[PDB]
């Protein structure tokens, strides 16, 4: 019927690539994108080894598949390919903590600088962004002996660890313009922590669950 | 009570649901028309805008005939053909209905059989079975009728049907009946473990996760209410009724009160096809933006 | 590199059974096509059956239809033809051969090895070769001339007919598909042309590396038939 | 380092500086010849009917 | 230091002097006498479906019907587009592809993205599987285009503002052009395959020799980062798609832009820039989901293509110009004629 037997034949063999293709979709929409994202070495080594240009870690906890890229080392402009991170499950931010006190304009203020343009961009009005303070025994450790107040002129709290970490995940948190649409999932490690594995995990059902209703018609 | 219900109420009320609704599903199968089936719940849709504007075409038939201004000769067209259509069409809605609830409860819940009915890549043929299973469940309503009317001025469509014809009716009303509740009883367990594993999905933040809870919570409660308030009542006053017009047990009085009690249900129904758009498919997210672009 | 290894020959009463296997190695078995030909000692003209890549459509010629099964095995990239009820005209050697369906593909290409089988004591589009023993001498041009019931010219622009060279002790090898284009090693020596119906294949500058058996073949229709066969002497 | 890209930026517009240039109207003029040369042999420019066009 | 800044400053005012004194008259105002091409209605004709995610390059063949894509799934398919038919489905390494190319003879196609390296994979392998031939690393930004420049060597532009053509048989970069401060977004080869120009965010294009080596031209006048360019089928002019709702057609010989392609209605970015087979018609996709046809020598939008519900990432035409192929992030492709 108009096709010949080599014609039939490719169109056969284009339906086999059809059905991989379909199941190789399949396969990969289960998966967890996650999309790692720092001001240098705040962490995002440290943060990989528990859990070129673009580092890919592929990863299975309690029966979900996290793939996590790595943008470091990029030196590019940063908007010409966060498009491409559009469809990532969620952005995993880390800040170092200890790097408060240290400049290169202070290290913290680019860190506040660059987790405001990421996650006030279009591409993510709504993608979840899990922040991680990495370096907590070590911030606190010279917390008492530097105080906040050179990076937060504003602080009128104590040097305690506690109040500091607290003022700092609220001045991360402030900076989404969005907080209707999306969640800062705020964590504290400090090294080889088993928990990051078990918080990732559950800021991520959570917004599979959210992704889950919004294709189901119902969010 | 006569002639002013069935003849001057009625008919009113179901030529307003009718501007409504096929206004309404004529826009949302343009747009369904350019979404990409993606995903059953797409198809799934598509297939309830389908038998809401076939409802809505059967619609004017209904008012033209129960309003009593047309031919004497077109109540018989009425229920022989448009209203049987009505009814399938109502029922396949149903039954899709019912069949989302099953996907949503798949897909959010995710539950540990091997593998979900209503699976998307069998979507279209689960749907196009359900299609066939209806239509040919209802197809002697039609093709079973086959008697005279000997009434012209009154027209009886219970005693326009062989005894066959009659049986099969009363049989085939009884099992729409029971797949309606069997489908109702479904979709009701299905939202309910849904609605508990989302309530139990945030628990630790705050600000996004009570919106995400009450918009996901008001969706589901507007779903089992709309499907309440208009399909219970009607398969609850049905039996009766259908008991009514096929067995001599009955009074005048309880006869016409239950005709009464049916049409308005029936309108209840009917209605759902017009509320269906704004509570199924605007909830969709390519229906929506396609229909966003326009302007 | 590429192999097709065949085994499971030998000698079969009439009446029985046997399963020929061919081994694939060197090549992704899985997406390619896998055909059954039947090589007579006399003839030659036989397609036994074929198999699509995953087995999705298996066709059969009408002399085994019914008779002979073809089946594949991607994991251990095998391809099985098991026959019942074997008939003395079966007795002929049976080559698995390689052929992928694309765009610009090269379908047929590679041909296996071959095995014996010996058996004890109207529709479909025929090929005919315009010779049987033509002698030639090396470093000149030879023509081959082939007619077809059928135009093999498709509304696609395609003609589908494929020219293969068979060397004495052997197996054939494709020197043209679609009646146009040279087969990957084969020497630009041979060229291929047709109006549909008669087609016609020349050799320029003939050596003794080409010396053999020339068949034609059509594609056009799902029952493949060969030509007779043109046989190149001295 | 400042020095030496400076110096190459110089050496680069100074390279850049002597070339012949022709005149925007001879440009222009040769772009519309072979727009207008080439016009009859352009599909989408002017449609093919479905005969001939291998994407009906 | 300031010595040459002031020397590189003089040497600019002599470029931009030498640019006024040869702008005698503009391309509008010559082009005024040609009847205008009319209104295009170009109906989509073919519609490819198979990608999983949001297409991000294509290109077609030198035979003008298969058709190579790469998508943000990974994977890079070519389509056989007179039947719709999947030729070929490659699994790439990195699912980070922006840019393809299909080579001229059809034997090899070439990918690159996010992972900075080009890789060229074999389609006429003995082995019937599309396997990877080569692996090009030595750019240090993300490939952002790569054009085929015949089968051994390949011309490449990455995210760390420089080009390179590689030698592939040898894997080593043969010519590495360098000079642009910002990253190069689009790349296009001559006809004769003998210069080339690419486009970069510095709001800028450079005219490259390949056999030199050395920037044969600069061109300026784009207000925002250059995403897509195409030389003119003459080959002596070229046209550029950048941030700003603006196309801009620029010429060899006169080292000056001829001719802008802008409207009011038009605010969205230019990711895909192509001409016809004539030249006449300059298509370019934009952001607000739709392609815009104009008339190249009276900048004129002759039509627009609306077929596309995302951003219209890639476009191309056929080498006999019978139809444009554009594939957009809604991960669906439209071929029109
Ligand atoms: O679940 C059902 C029930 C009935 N039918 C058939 O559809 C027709 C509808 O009749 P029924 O459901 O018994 O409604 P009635 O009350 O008999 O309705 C008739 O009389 C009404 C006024 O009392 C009019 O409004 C209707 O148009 C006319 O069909 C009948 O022939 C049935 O055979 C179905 O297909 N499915």
């Amino acid at each position: 019927c108009t096709l010949s037997a080599e014609d039939k034949a490719a169109v056969e063999r284009s339906k086999m690539i059809d059905r991989n293709l379909r199941e190789d979709g399949e396969k990969a929409a289960r998966e967890v994108k996650l999309l790692l994202l720092g001001a240098g070495e705040s962490g995002k080594s440290t943060i990989v080894k528990q859990m070129t240009g673009i580092v890919e870690t592929h990863f299975t906890f309690k029966d979900l598949h996290f793939k996590m890229f790595d943008v470091g080392g990029q030196r590019s402009e940063r908007k010409k390919w966060i498009h491409c991170f559009e469809g990532v499950t969620a952005i995993i931010f880390c800040v170092a903590l200890s790097d408060y006190d240290l400049v290169l304009m202070n290290r913290m203020h680019e860190s506040m600088k660059l987790f405001d343009s990421i996650c006030n961009n279009k591409w993510f009005t709504d993608t979840s962004i899990i922040l991680f303070l990495n370096k907590k025994d070590l911030f606190e450790e010279k917390i008492k002996k530097s105080p906040l107040t050179i990076c937060y002129p504003e602080y009128a709290g104590s040097n305690t660890y506690e109040e500091a970490a607290a003022y700092i995940q609220c001045q991360f948190e402030d900076l989404n313009k969005r907080k209707d649409t999306k969640e800062i999932y705020t964590h504290f490690t400090c090294a080889t922590d088993t928990k990051n594995v078990q918080f990732v995990f559950d800021a991520v059902t959570d917004v599979i669950i959210k992704n889950n209703l919004k294709d189901c018609g119902l969010f | 009570q006569n002639l002013l219900i069935t003849q001057q109420i009625i008919p009113v009320l179901y030529c307003m649901v009718f501007i409504a609704g096929i206004l309404l599903n004529g826009v949302s199968g343009w747009i369904f028309f350019y979404v990409p089936s993606s995903k059953s719940f797409i198809i799934y849709l598509k297939n309830i805008v389908i038998a809401d504007f076939v409802m809505s075409l059967t619609f004017p038939f209904k008012i033209l005939g129960d309003s009593g201004l047309g031919p004497w000769q077109l109540n018989v067209f009425v229920c022989r053909v448009s209203a049987v259509l009505f009814y399938v069409n109502m029922y396949v809605s149903i039954v899709f209905f019912g069949l989302i609830s099953f996907d949503r409860y798949y897909k959010i819940v995710k539950p540990l059989w091997t593998s979900f009915i209503q699976s998307v890549s069998y979507s279209k043929l689960l749907s196009v079975i359900v299609w066939m299973l209806m239509l040919l469940l209802a197809v002697p309503n039609i093709i079973l009728t086959n008697q005279s009317v000997r009434e012209v001025t009154q027209i009886k469509c219970i005693e326009l049907k062989s005894e066959l014809g009659r049986k099969w009716h009363k049989a085939s009303n009884y099992i729409f009946v029971a797949i309606f509740w069997i489908v109702f009883l479904l979709l009701i367990v299905f939202y309910t473990a849904i609605t508990k594993k989302i309530f139990k999905s945030h628990l630790k933040s705050s600000r996004n996760s009570t919106s995400v809870k009450k918009k996901s919570s008001r969706n589901i409660f507007s779903i089992v209410f709309v499907f309440f308030v208009c399909f219970v009542p009607y398969h609850i006053a049905r039996i009766p009724y259908t008991k009514s017009q096929t067995e001599a047990h009955y009074s005048c009085q309880s006869k016409e009160i239950l005709r009464y009690m049916k049409e308005f249900t029936l309108l209840l129904s009917a209605a759902n096809v017009c509320l269906d758009p704004i509570i199924y498919f605007f909830l969709c997210q390519p229906f929506r933006e396609i229909l966003c672009k326009k302007l | 590199d590429v192999q097709l290894v065949e085994s499971g020959g030998g000698l079969v009463q009439p009446g029985g059974s046997r399963k020929l296997s061919c081994s694939a190695s060197g090549f992704a078995f899985s997406s390619f096509g896998m055909h059954w030909v039947r090589q007579a000692p006399e003839k030659g003209l036989e397609w036994v059956a074929y198999i699509s890549s995953g087995s999705g459509t298996i066709y059969y010629a009408d002399t085994v239809k019914g008779r002979f099964t073809i089946s594949r095995d991607d994991p251990k990239n095998t391809l099985f033809l098991q026959m019942t009820s074997l008939r003395s005209e079966d007795t002929a050697m049976y080559y698995c051969v390689r052929s992928i369906y694309y765009y610009g593909s090269s379908p047929f290409d590679f041909w296996g090895q071959g095995t014996t089988l010996t058996v004890s004591s109207g529709s479909d589009i025929v090929m005919t070769q315009a010779t049987s023993s033509v002698p030639v001498t090396p470093g000149e041009s030879v023509s081959i001339s082939c007619r077809s019931s059928k135009s093999l010219l498709h509304s696609n622009g395609n003609t589908y007919l494929y020219w293969f060279l068979q060397r004495p002790g052997q197996s054939p090898q494709l020197l043209i598909y679609r009646m146009s284009n040279l087969a990957s090693g084969v020497p630009d020596r041979f060229s291929g042309s047709g109006s549909g119906t008669a087609f016609t294949l020349t050799i320029s500058r003939l050596e003794a590396e080409d010396v053999g058996v020339y068949y034609c073949m059509q594609h056009l229709e799902y029952p493949l038939t060969f030509g007779a066969g043109t046989k190149l002497e001295l | 380092a400042s020095i030496a890209q400076a110096r190459k930026l110089v050496e680069q517009l100074k390279m850049e500086a002597n070339i012949d240039r022709i005149k925007v109207s001879k440009a222009a003029a040769d772009l519309m010849a072979y727009c207008e040369a080439h016009a009859k042999e352009d599909p989408l420019l002017t449609p093919v009917p479905a005969s001939e066009n291998p994407f009906r | 230091l300031d010595q040459l800044r002031q020397e590189a400053e003089q040497l600019k005012n002599q470029i931009r002097d030498a640019r006024k004194a040869c702008a005698d008259a503009t391309l509008s105002q010559i082009t005024n006498n040609i009847d205008p091409v009319g209104r295009i209605q170009m109906r989509t004709r073919r519609t490819l479906r198979g990608h999983l995610a949001k297409i991000y390059a294509m290109h077609w063949g030198t035979d003008s019907r298969l058709l190579v894509s790469a998508s943000q799934d990974g994977k890079l398919i070519i389509w056989d587009s007179y039947t719709t038919n999947k030729v070929h489905a490659i699994p790439l390494r990195s699912s980070w592809v922006m840019t393809c190319a299909y080579a001229p003879s059809g034997n090899y196609v070439a990918c690159g993205g996010l992972d900075n390296i080009c890789s060229i994979y074999n389609l006429k392998t003995r082995e019937g599987n599309v396997r990877v031939s080569r692996e090009l690393a030595g750019h240090t930004g993300y490939l952002s285009c790569c054009r085929f420049l015949d089968d051994n060597q390949i011309v490449t532009s990455s995210g760390d503002t420089t080009c390179a053509l590689w030698d592939i048989e040898t894997g080593q970069q043969t010519t590495t052009f360098t000079g642009h401060t910002g990253d190069v977004m689009s790349l296009s080869l001559a006809p004769d395959t003998r210069l080339f120009v690419s486009g970069a965010c510095d709001a800028s294009a450079k005219l490259w020799d390949v056999r030199e080596g050395m920037c044969r031209q600069t061109f300026t006048g784009h207000e925002s980062d250059i995403n897509a360019i195409c030389f003119f089928p003459n080959g002596n002019a070229f046209a550029t798609g950048s941030d700003d709702a603006t196309c801009r057609l620029f010429d060899l010989r006169a080292d000056q832009e001829l001719m802008t392609y802008s409207h009011d209605n038009i605010i969205c970015g230019i990711t895909s820039v192509s001409f016809s087979k004539s030249g006449r018609l300059l298509l370019a996709g934009y952001d607000d989901f739709n392609c815009n046809v104009w008339d190249a020598l009276k900048a004129d939008r002759a039509g627009v293509l609306a077929g596309h519900d995302n951003r219209v990432s890639c476009l191309g035409v056929t080498d006999d110009g019978m139809a444009v192929a554009t594939g957009s992030w809604d991960s669906f492709l439209k071929i029109w004629n």
